[PDB]
Parts: structure tokens; sequence; C-alpha cells
RNA sequence: GCUGUAAGCAAGCUUUGAUCCGGAGAUUUCCGAAUGGGGAAACCCACCACUCGUAAUGGAGUGGUAUCCAUAUCUGAAUUCAUAGGAUAUGAGAAGGCAGACCCGGGGAACUGAAACAUCUAAGUACCCGGAGGAAGAGAAAGCAAAUGCGAUUCCCUGAGUAGCGGCGAGCGAAACGGGAUCAGCCCAAACCAAGAGGCUUGCCUCUUGGGGUUGUAGGACACUCUGUACGGAGUUACAAAGGAACGAGGUAGAUGAAGAGGUCUGGAAAGGCCCGCCAUAGGAGGUAACAGCCCUGUAGUCAAAACUUCGUUCUCUCCUGAGUGGAUCCUGAGUACGGCGGAACACGUGAAAUUCCGUCGGAAUCCGGGAGGACCAUCUCCCAAGGCUAAAUACUCCCUAGUGACCGAUAGUGAACCAGUACCGUGAGGGAAAGGUGAAAAGCACCCCGGAAGGGGAGUGAAAGAGAUCCUGAAACCGUGUGCCU
RNA sequence: UGAGUAGCGAAAGAGGGGUGAGAAUCCCCUCCACCGAAUGCCUAAGGUUUCCUGAGGAAGGCUCGUCCGCUCAGGGUUAGUCGGGACCUAAGCCGAGGCCGAAAGGCGUAGGCGAUGGACAACAGGUUGAUAUUCCUGUACCACCUCCUCACCAUUUGAGCA
């Protein structure tokens, strides 16, 4: 996922995303106190996918310095 | 060593001769699957699902160092070699040197 | 107590009795309270009255 | 951070909220330290309802068991919110 | 193939190479030296900049904000200069910890012995406190030692329980010579000279920088003859510090890897008996349904690391003269060495007591000098204290790999083979347990009968079910039930 | 072993019905009885879910036990005005600098903490199987700030903050 990634730039798309993901994360947790959306592996995709992204980010402060 | 699915031949035991293919692997507790080799009755508990409960008739897996491949030329029991160019560790099975 | 241009201390040693038993002793070295000149200004340190009988300005 | 969307959890299902809900007045786990007021910044951006109140209460854990093997429950911060009249629901829905 | 314990259910993920294992990072709420402040540890409250948002207050994020010290810079009191002090910025400074150890230094007992006990011993032991380093300390002579002398310290063995010390009693008890392990020596200070500054009555003499200068039958200065500024030597561990970049070998992951289901028998199962074949630089071990060289993981041999390291060599880089001759004179370690008084360490307990080190008084020479040669003096032999650096030989382990036990086999071995410093006990410092094993695998007993349900009896499961939840073996005390003979 | 022995922890229940397999000990009703300057309520010190509901019942209950403060499974505590912190201080404690002392530290200035004190704005009803001067229904009160409206000043010969 990494090269899906460090293709798309800092400000129009981890805004995009991270804020969807978001609302693919705490959706689901609305979800998870109810059981309708069941697909219980679903999370693991959305929080994981957070958390390569946020990364990426620390490392071009890095890659800035 | 063995992965799902060669053809095995079990090497000792009570079912010492008979051979199948494998159902499934067990790889942490060194413990494969092999059809109708092993075949023991079990007593179910009534489920949910199914409701028959009743007796089932699977098998528990065996130890893999009771069992080995074949040479599909031969069809013996041999044991296991490697290196093959362009296969990413193919297994060489003696008797040399088919793969797979 | 310990001062300022040599390093004299409290060495505490034994005070040896006649028929000797023997206790114990502080023996703290002299002392007198002097301007001594250090970073600007002086005042002011303990002084050992070795090093003030003729040494550095009183 | 600190975002609207990390600060809520989930709404809490009881037989509290059957009546709660029928009153403009909805449950929700918060954070451990979030305060009242971050509780507006939520409702007002997550969900685009305008809040009347935010009362917060927060709970101790149940020090449960199991076997041998006795532990402390996580603690639990809940938040009744309300809205205000002319203003609707954004519940499971 | 994977979603740890966990034995099941859902949902999923993977040879567009997943689960795992290593390297290098990033992430890392809060407390804790806690360091903005308060604090009753896991919490409250601030302020300064910046951001988000509301019309604003309120609210939210982002960093900074201690203390000491040091480098500077502004200010700069009574008090004039000026200082104390005050303000500011800079410091990948340092306070904390822990390998319960080993090594220095400061403090530092008692109990025990001496058959009592107070000199002594126990013992400079434990304990407290400051230091750090992987080691520390010591160290290139004011050393031993008395000849044809040895040449820095350290460690080991002798020397030897000898010389000795001791109410000479208990007990303490060295050194030097001999043989090894390890093996390297050098800079400062002082005169002399150069450059600044800083005063004095020009003169004169007083601080730093840079050379020079490292000593003992004396060396340096100074002067006079040489000799170089390299291609010779050194070098980051002392010797002065300090940089890189290449070649090889280990380590943090591996990969390859020989030979048989040999047949038959016993069996639940061969890995076992018999009759047999092979491999072997591999017959180390551990699994394998029971005791395997040949079934597996591996073993013996070989070979590999993108990235981090640790080590050895080179290159780069950096740095550098050594001697003779003399002595007109100037240096060679000052409130220091020694000496009195009082103590301690030396094996030496204040002694015929050398020696070292402290407190306090005194207090010298400085080469024609001076110190050691167990009080002291002359002669004679060594040797220059009053400054500093010094790896290795050594002692150590909470540790990390690989390994070995005439070590233990669960009342043993660590207290802990078991979710142990847990439970409990204490206000608290602290004390501190017990608890291993179904089976080869759950095949963990579907179904029927009794019973509310545990708990059984049949049925199947497996070799065993007397093996079925303290679940292999099951002894004895005990508790039963039947009894043959006696009451 | 003692030994089916001592003990079963002051203190009135009784009767009908119900639950369940089982009832004296569980529930309900009705009579009776005890405390009533406490055995009443409210709320500290503490305790950390013992509270409520729904099931069980082996174990703890000094006996049973359908029951429980036991076991499970869920549910349960709403504050600008109440107690406490965005206020202050007492004895005491800590304490920059400072002073003494082999070390560690002892004390202590300026400062700061520290209620049991001082200051301090909300009340009367309802409400559930569980929370209340919190939820809610009516009034209020407290401080701060202004996208607004008016009233009154003064323009440093100065309203006001003070």
């Amino acid at each position: 996922m990494k090269a899906n990634e460090i293709r798309d730039l800092t400000t129009a798309e981890i805004e995009q995303k991270v804020k969807s993901l978001k609302e693919e994360l705490f959706n689901l947790r609305f979800q998870l106190a109810t059981g309708q959306l069941e697909n219980t592996a679903r999370i693991r995709e959305v929080r994981k996918a957070i958390a390569r992204m946020k990364t990426v980010i620390r490392e071009r402060e890095i890659a800035a310095n | 060593h063995v992965k799902k699915g060669d053809k095995v031949m079990v090497i000792s035991g009570k079912d010492k001769g008979k051979q199948g293919t494998i159902l499934a692997a067990f790889p942490k507790k060194d413990r494969v699957l092999v059809e109708g080799v092993n075949m023991v009755k079990k007593h179910s508990k009534p489920t949910q699902a199914n409701p028959q409960g009743g007796i089932s008739n699977q098998e528990a897996p065996i130890h893999v160092s009771n069992v080995m491949p074949l040479d599909p030329k031969t069809g013996e029991v041999t044991r296991v070699g490697y290196k093959v160019e362009d296969g990413k560790k193919v297994r060489v099975a003696k008797k040399s040197g088919q793969v797979l | 107590r310990k001062c300022v241009i040599t390093g004299k201390k409290t060495t505490a040693g034994n005070n040896r009795s006649h028929a000797m038993n023997a206790s114990k002793r502080t023996w703290g070295a002299n002392l007198q309270k002097v301007r001594i000149l250090v970073n600007g200004k002086p005042k002011k340190v303990y002084v050992s009255a070795r090093a003030l009988k003729s040494g550095k300005v009183e | 951070m600190k975002d609207p969307r990390d600060v809520l959890k989930r709404p809490v299902i009881t037989e509290r909220s059957a009546d709660l809900m029928t009153e403009k007045k909805y449950t929700f786990e918060v954070d451990v330290r979030a305060n009242k007021t971050e509780v507006k910044d939520a409702v007002e951006s997550i969900f685009g309802v305008k809040v009347d109140k935010v009362n917060i209460m927060n709970y101790k854990g149940k020090s449960k068991r199991v076997g041998r093997y006795t532990g402390m429950t996580s603690r639990r911060r809940k938040a009744i919110v309300k809205l205000t009249a002319d203003s609707k629901e954004i519940e499971i829905f």
C-alpha cells in the first residue's frame, strides 16, 4: 500500500482519506455498539490502514529535515 | 516439510502403508491430516449446527515424520532434496530428480 | 567547614587513653573566618591558618 | 486533534436509552480525559444537530473475575447530551 | 498457510507473496530524576507565543516555560568609578537508576574469642556515604639489594606460618631473593627566547600566549661544532590530539546437506527379537503411537547478509629533528621536606623503632645540594621526592550465544517447573507459602434408564473408562462391608 | 481420639395461601410482639459494588433453604447554585538564594502548600425496578462577554479603571 500512497500528496489526500477513514472507522464503532454491519474484520482494514498512512507523514518530516 | 497437498504414504502406525492426500496441515503442532487415515469415530454434542449430533467419522491428524512423499515415476517412498533452477526450492525427490 | 585554598578537613581518629581503651574523636582542622580574594569580589570563605600565616591576601 | 470523532466512541443502548432518546437526549460514552465542552464539539460538528446540554457521569470499573484470575474493568465515562427543539437525530438508521 | 494463550463460533487476510525471524527506523497516553507550578505517584491548575472555533468570554489542539554550572551580552544598587545583584540567549552540560558483584576513598560498630575482660582479636569485617570504569587502584625509582648486582607497576607459586609483632597470651604475620603471565614509556614546572598586556620613578619587574626544556657517576639553559624540516619515523590506548575511505574475517536470519517403510514376528503402535542391506569429515542431541545413524528437525562439512555492528591490515589524513663539546654563571618541584605534640596505616599494639599518611605548631638546603640503606653517627652503595598521564598481565558477573555436569527430579533443585515475590499475614519496613503428569491424539463418554440437578448403570471411544477430570503408579495410618475360628 | 460430644453467638412469633421436586427458616396476607434521645432518617471516617432486575444454588451462610450482603448475566451515580479544586490562610510541612556540618543532610528567608476555619449565587413539587436542594415543571440567583438596543458623561483644562 505504500507505493499507492507516496505518489499521493500530503494536502489533497491525507485530508480526504484519513478523515474519511475516520468516517469508515467511527461509523463502524457505532455499528459495533449495535451489530448490524457484522463484517467484523473490516475494522482491522481501516485502523491498520490509518496506521500506515500516518507514519508516511512523520517520515516526511525527516525528509523535510 | 510436507505441504498440502502432495501424495502421501504412511510410514508406520496402525495404518502402516495406506495412502491418501492431505486435507489440512497444522505446522505449529507438526501434524497433518490425511483422508481416511487414523479414521476415528467421534461423539459430538447436538449442535447448532447441525441438529444431528450423533457420531462423526473424522480423522485425527498424523505426526509429520510418519509421512513420506512419492516419486511420480517409481511410486517409491523417497527422501527429499532441493535446489532447482527457477523453481524456488522445489523438491528434488531422491532417486533424482523429479519435482513436486 | 572544608577550607578553600587547601583541603583541610575533619579526619576523625582515636583518643588513645592512658591504659588505652580507646574512644573516638573528631579532628576538625584549624579555621578562622577571614576575607579572601575570589572572583570579583571578596568576601568570604573559611581559611586554614597554615594557609593564612604567609600566603594569599587577607 | 482533538478531533470530534475520536472523542465519542459509541451509543449505549440500555433500558435508559429507550425512554431518554424519545425526549431529545442521547447517551454516549466519551473517552476518559475529554471534558463537557469537548462533547459539544462533537455533536455540532459530527451530527450537525445543536446541543442543548451536556451532562457527564463517570464510572469506576467492576473488578470482575474469571477463575483464579481477578481483574478490573476499564473505566467508563458516559454523557447524556440534550439537543434543541426543531432538530433531527442521526442514529443507527 | 495465517488471525498468540484459547482448545470453539463469526468475520476475514495470503505464492499480484501473506503468518513468522533478523537489521534499520518511525510511532511511543500518563506517572516516575519529573524539570512551568501544586501534588496524597497514575491527578489538578497556570502563563507565553501559534493554530482551530464561537459575535465575544468560555472551550480545544502545537510546542516553550525548573535548578545549578559555564560561555558570552545588556543592565548595574548604598556609592562616584565599579561591584554585588538583576534581565537574556547559548550549551544533544548533570542531578535519577541499576549487575544484591568486583575496585578506590571517607566514616564504621558490635557479638565471638582471649576459656572472665578493659589492652588485642573478631576487624578496618559487615553497614552507611561519595566515585565512576569495564574494569578500577598503583607505576617508570629519592626502588630493591650489598655482587661480576638488578631496572616501572600488577598477578600467581614459592619464600613460610620463617624474620618478626602481641596483657608476647589469645591470635596477628610480612617483605626481599628465585620462576613464570604480561610485557611500551613519556609529557609538565623552572630558568632561555619571541609576541602581547601592565604597571612602576625612564629604568625595573609581572601575567598569559608560542617555542625550548625533562635530570642523577648529573640533566637543561647558555655558548661553540654538527645534523635535519622529511620521504624517515610516529599516530587516535598511554606516547599530542584528530579525521575519513577502501580489503579481509567473525556477530545479529540462514541455506545446502549423505543411508532402508529391508523382510518377518510380537503387538494398539516398532524405534524392539531374528534373518538382513547401506551411509558416515555426519553413531551431538531432540521428537518420532515403544528403545531409530539411515522417518523428521537436525548433526559433520561447506557456502551467504540488503542493513547494522565488532575486530584486524592498507590508503588518506595529521604531526615530528637528534647529537657531541665545555660549564662564566641561571634552573632542577616551599609555609614543601623534615622536627615537636597528638593519632592512624604499615604484620609491627609506642617501641632501640626506621617507613607512610594526617591534624596543629614550628621550620631547611636548593648541586659545594639532597634522600633511602628499620633508632643514631662517619665511610661506602643506590637514587632525585615536594607535578601529571599510562593499555596488557588481574578480580568480577543481572547478563547474551554455544556447551558440560559421578548436580536436582517436585517435602529435591532458586522462595517460584505451575499467571510468585502472586495469595494471604503487617499501619508500615517486612515475612511469605502451597500448587507438576488423562491419553499416543480428546478420540474428552453421541444415545437410552434413574435423578430437580449434580452422581451413577448400560451404550460406544480407545490398549486400558478400575483412565472419565487431583485425570499414570497408588502403599500406611484411618474408615468400611462380608466373613472361617474365639468370646 | 474426645464424639455424634461441648458449641449453634442475647432478643416472640403464629396461622392461612402461593412458589417449588423438596418449606418452620422463601414470598404475600392477616393477627401479635420489640426499639422508639434508639434498633427511626441524613451524611461523614471508611468500604469499593455489597445497589436494582433476571436466572441458579455446589461452595460462604454456625441448621435447612426455591433465599441472600453467595454465584452468574445485564443494568445502575446526570450539578455554574450541594462538599472540594480554577479563593485565602492557622499549627505544621516543603523550600531559590543563605547558614552550619567527614558525606548523606540539619535549619531557615522571600515564596508556596496544607480545613477542622473565613468568604461564597437554588428553590418547592413530580419522577423510576436505580439518581436528586442535578432529570423535568415553575420561578429565580451568580459571574463574565457583547453580533444588539437605549440612558448618561467626557475627549487628557480627562469619563472612568482605579
